[PDB]
C-alpha cells in the first residue's frame, strides 16, 4: 500500500511534456525592429548579429 | 442620364490602394515605411446624397 | 546512448529499464503473496 502510495505521489510531482527537443545542428534567429522601420535599418541589425 | 449617376457612384465611391511610404527600394536614409491609403467607401445615405 | 536523437532514446529508455529492474526485484517477492492471498479468500474448485 505505501508503494502505490508513493507511486501516485511520483506521478503527480514528474513534470509534463509531449516530445524531447533533439539537436539537429540547425536553429533559426528571428529579428523584428520596432514597426515602422525600413529594410536598411533591419540589414544593418542583421549584420550586427 | 442613368449612365452619369453610375459613373459617379462607382468613381465617389471606392477603395483606393496607394502604396508605401518609403517602399523598396528607397533613399539611403529612409526615415520609415507606412502604408498609404486613400479615400474610402461611404457608410451613411447622407454621404451619397 | 550519446549520439544524434540521443534525447528520444533516453526518454524511451531511462523509464523502461527502471521499471523492468523493479519489477524483477519486487515481482519475485509480492507476486506469491498476492497469489496465495487470492487463492486462499477464493479456494480452487
Amino acid at each position: 500500500v505505501l508503494l502505490l502510495g508513493g507511486m501516485v505521489f511520483l506521478f503527480l510531482r514528474l513534470p509534463t511534456s509531449f516530445l524531447p527537443l533533439e539537436d539537429r545542428g540547425m536553429f533559426t534567429t528571428s529579428v523584428q525592429l520596432p514597426s515602422g522601420s525600413t529594410q536598411q535599418q533591419t540589414l544593418k541589425v542583421v549584420e550586427q548579429i | 442620364t442613368a449612365k452619369d449617376v453610375t459613373d459617379a457612384i462607382e468613381s465617389q465611391n471606392a477603395q483606393i490602394a496607394v502604396g508605401q511610404l518609403g517602399g523598396t527600394p528607397s533613399v539611403d536614409k529612409q526615415a520609415l515605411n507606412a502604408t498609404i491609403n486613400a479615400q474610402s467607401l461611404l457608410q451613411t445615405p447622407e454621404q451619397f446624397r | 546512448s550519446t549520439g544524434a536523437g540521443s534525447g528520444g532514446q533516453h526518454a524511451v529508455g531511462t523509464g523502461v529499464m527502471g521499471g523492468m529492474i523493479s519489477a524483477t526485484i519486487l515481482a519475485i517477492y509480492f507476486v506469491p503473496l498476492f497469489f496465495v492471498l487470492v487463492r486462499r479468500r477464493f479456494p480452487l474448485k
